[PDB]
């Protein structure tokens, strides 16, 4: 009916995870 | 509509291929896991990360339904500090026509130019836009009409992907200092981008 802002539960994989995932070529 | 599904298909990779180069660009991610690629003609950078690709993917596919049925108004790819309160916001701007020509011909290869030219502005941004805090963070912000969330229902169970209203101050901004970066507009899409960046 009316205007709504809405976004996923789920956060996106932090930096830190990323960056482990990285390191280990 | 049948040309609905290939405007939102369209629409849903440029998307995806833009918000990999804003967290390219933003340093939101470890330049290491992004990857020089070419859509549109131009150079631009994709991650190589599994599970970021997939959060990416899941979050489009779910946008892909309420951009057939023309319920999209703004998708924002929101960047966070640790005080995770907004810092930069890339808003697209999105409006279809009311309705969709079943003259279904080549007038695509005019909005992938279009397109294109998003992309590049998006590649040059950090050239007008400090750097931002380290440790900043990502979301995705979807403006729609509370009620057509309702072809949303099924493809997040598929994707086992959620979604829920945003909180005020999730979503709120200070000032803030709006950027513009490209306009463009056509038969089928109309679309707008620019940055809202804090003080």
């Amino acid at each position: 009916d009316k205007k709504i802002v809405i976004m996923p539960c789920k956060c996106a994989p932090s930096r830190q995870l990323v960056q482990v995932w990285l390191q280990a070529k | 509509l049948n040309s609905a599904q290939v405007v939102a298909d369209v629409l849903s990779e440029f998307l995806e291929v833009a918000v990999h180069l804003i967290l390219y660009v933003r340093e939101v991610y470890p330049v290491g896991i992004f990857q020089k690629r070419k859509k549109y003609n131009v150079p631009v950078q994709m991650s190589c990360h599994p599970e970021l690709n997939q959060y990416i993917q899941d979050t489009l596919h779910c946008v892909k339904p309420l951009l057939e049925k023309n319920d999209v108004e703004k998708v924002v790819v929101v960047i966070l500090d640790k005080e995770h309160r907004p810092v930069e916001k890339f808003v697209f701007e999105i409006t279809q026509p009311p309705l969709l020509s079943i003259n279904s011909d080549s007038l695509l290869s005019h909005v992938e130019q279009l397109l294109r030219a998003f992309i590049l502005k998006i590649s040059k941004v950090d050239k007008v836009l400090d750097h931002n805090p380290p440790g900043c963070t990502f979301t995705v912000l979807v403006h729609t009409r509370e009620a057509a969330t309702r072809n949303m229902e099924k493809i997040q169970v598929i994707k086992d992907f959620p979604w829920i209203l945003a909180d005020e101050q999730d979503v709120h901004m200070h000032d803030p200092r709006l950027i513009p970066l490209k306009t463009m507009t056509s038969d089928i899409l109309k679309m707008q981008l620019y940055v809202e960046e804090r003080a």
